[PDB]
């Protein structure tokens, strides 16, 4: 999977994927992204917590909780609640969509 | 294989998967969205032209195009004009996230 929708939860040693791109929420706590073995960018949260896990809010907020349930990170960028797609492209860069836009129940459009 | 960002395409007959839906913008102009093989939804389009493509546009509208660019079908929804992500989702339901709202980098949050 190359996508983390609102609710859904990445626990240590996971990852969204995508050709040679990976992120990787690790044992350490720390969020990176890598490119076939290298590493390119990191929230640098290694060893500030263990067990972490990388969540994404419903107000689209990508956060870092630790063994505690503490914020040990975050994007700090949120919008109206509904829900939110992290997507790991084909670029490598990792995009947070914001809220749901058309299959609004069935057919529902926020305007 | 189960996201399409906007400016994108699925060719015809190409499918996106997730999990065990496929949704498939067909050939002769019909999206059809099957569990395990069997079909469930579809446009309705079938037949309304040929060598068609499936594209989200970039204000999130999602559009079904002919080889002659004729706009089939279309989700019918825009919203700001930014960048959008169409994901098929594990479910079968296959949404369109609102624009843009978070990325690395100097201003990649649109609040
Ligand atoms: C954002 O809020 C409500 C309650 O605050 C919640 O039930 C819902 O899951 C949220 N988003 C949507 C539209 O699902």
């Amino acid at each position: 999977d190359s996508v983390l929708l609102s609710g859904q939860t990445l626990y240590a040693g996971h990852s969204l994927t995508s050709g040679s791109y990976t992120l990787t929420i690790q044992n350490n706590c720390n969020l990176v992204k890598y490119q076939h073995g290298r590493q390119i960018w990191a929230s640098d949260t290694d060893g500030q917590g263990s067990q972490c896990r990388l969540t994404l809010r419903s107000d689209g907020n990508l956060i870092i909780y630790d063994d505690n349930n503490m914020v040990v990170w975050g994007s700090d960028c949120w919008g109206n609640n509904g829900t939110y797609a992290l997507v790991l492209q084909q670029d490598g860069l990792f995009v947070i969509y914001g809220p749901v836009l058309w299959p609004l129940g069935l057919n529902g459009c926020r305007s | 294989d189960n996201v399409l960002l906007s400016g994108q395409t699925l060719h015809a007959d190409h499918s996106l998967q997730a999990g065990a839906y496929t949704l498939t913008i067909q050939n002769k102009c019909n999206l059809v969205k099957y569990q395990n093989g069997r079909q469930i939804w579809a446009s309705n389009t079938d037949r309304r032209g040929s060598g068609c493509r499936l594209t989200l546009l970039s204000d999130g509208n999602l559009v079904i195009y002919d080889h002659n660019n004729n706009d089939v079908w279309g989700s019918a929804c825009w919203g700001d004009n930014g960048k959008y992500a169409l994901v098929l989702q594990k479910d079968g339901r296959f949404v369109i996230y609102g624009p843009v709202l978070w990325s690395l980098g100097p201003n990649g949050c649109r609040r």
